[PDB]
C-alpha cells in the first residue's frame, strides 16, 4: 500500500 | 491588538479549541497559525511533526466538503488550493519528504477519482467517512497538542490575565463572560 | 539568537488574530 494522509497522520 | 506572547496564546487557544471541538469550519485558521508559526520558528516541532498536522487539517478540510454535499467543482478548488502542484529544515529528510508527498498524491487522485462518479461512489464515500473520523482525528488532536506543548516552553511565564486586559479594550464598557477556550488551554498546558 | 527569544518576536496577520479573539469570547 501507498502512504496515504490517514496512515500517515495515524503512525508513529 | 496585541502582539508577543500573548497575541500567540490567543491564536494557539482558539486553535485547540476548534481541533478539540472538530469545527472543520475553522481549519483554515488553524493552518494560518501553524504556517505563521514555522515562518518564524521551524525549531518549534520537526518538518515531519509540522506537515503530518497541517495535511491532516487540509484533507479534513477537503473530506468536509465532501461530505457535506458540496457541488464537485467546489470540492476540486479547495482541493487543488490546498494541493497544488508545487512544490525545509536541517532534517527535513528524503524518506519523510518521500512519504510526505506520496501521501499528497494518493489524496489528490482520490478525490479526483470520487469526483468522477464512479459506479460505487456510495461504498466510497462511507469508507472515506471512516477513513478520516474519530481515530484520525484523536490523533491529529495529539499532533497539535504536542505542537502547542513546544510553543509554551519557547514563551515566557504565561499570565491568565491578558486576554480579559484585551478584550476590554476591543469591547470597553461591556462585561466580558471569561473565556472556557482560554482557561481549558491554560489547565492543558499546565498552567498555575 | 536564540528560538525563545525568536518566538516573542512573532507577529501574527491582522486578521488571523481578529478571529482568535472574537472567537475566543
Amino acid at each position: 500500500k501507498r502512504m496515504t494522509i490517514s496512515r500517515l497522520v495515524l503512525e508513529e | 491588538l496585541v502582539a508577543g506572547p500573548a497575541a500567540l496564546r490567543f491564536a494557539a487557544a482558539a486553535s485547540w479549541q476548534v481541533v478539540r471541538g472538530r469545527c472543520v469550519e475553522h481549519f483554515p485558521r488553524v493552518l494560518e497559525f501553524l504556517r505563521s508559526l514555522r515562518a518564524v520558528a521551524p525549531g518549534l516541532v520537526r518538518y515531519r511533526h509540522h506537515e503530518r498536522l497541517c495535511m491532516g487539517l487540509k484533507a479534513k478540510v477537503v473530506v468536509e466538503l465532501i461530505l457535506q454535499g458540496r457541488p464537485w467543482a467546489q470540492v476540486l478548488k479547495a482541493l487543488n488550493h490546498h494541493f497544488p502542484e508545487s512544490g525545509r529544515d536541517p532534517k527535513a529528510t528524503k524518506q519523510d519528504l518521500r512519504k510526505i508527498l506520496e501521501a499528497q498524491e494518493t489524496f489528490y487522485q482520490q478525490v479526483k477519482q470520487l469526483s468522477e462518479a464512479p459506479v460505487d461512489l456510495a461504498s466510497k464515500l462511507q469508507e472515506l467517512e471512516q477513513e478520516y473520523g474519530e481515530p484520525f482525528l484523536a490523533a491529529m488532536e495529539k499532533l497539535l497538542f504536542e505542537y502547542l506543548c513546544q510553543l509554551e516552553k519557547a514563551l515566557p511565564t504565561p499570565q491568565a490575565q491578558q486576554l480579559q486586559d484585551v478584550l476590554s479594550w476591543m469591547q470597553p464598557g461591556v462585561s466580558i463572560t471569561s473565556s472556557l477556550a482560554w482557561r481549558q488551554y491554560g489547565v492543558d498546558m499546565g498552567w498555575l | 539568537s536564540s528560538l525563545c527569544a525568536r518566538v516573542q518576536a512573532a507577529r501574527l496577520p491582522p486578521q488571523l488574530m481578529a478571529w482568535a479573539l472574537h472567537f475566543l469570547m
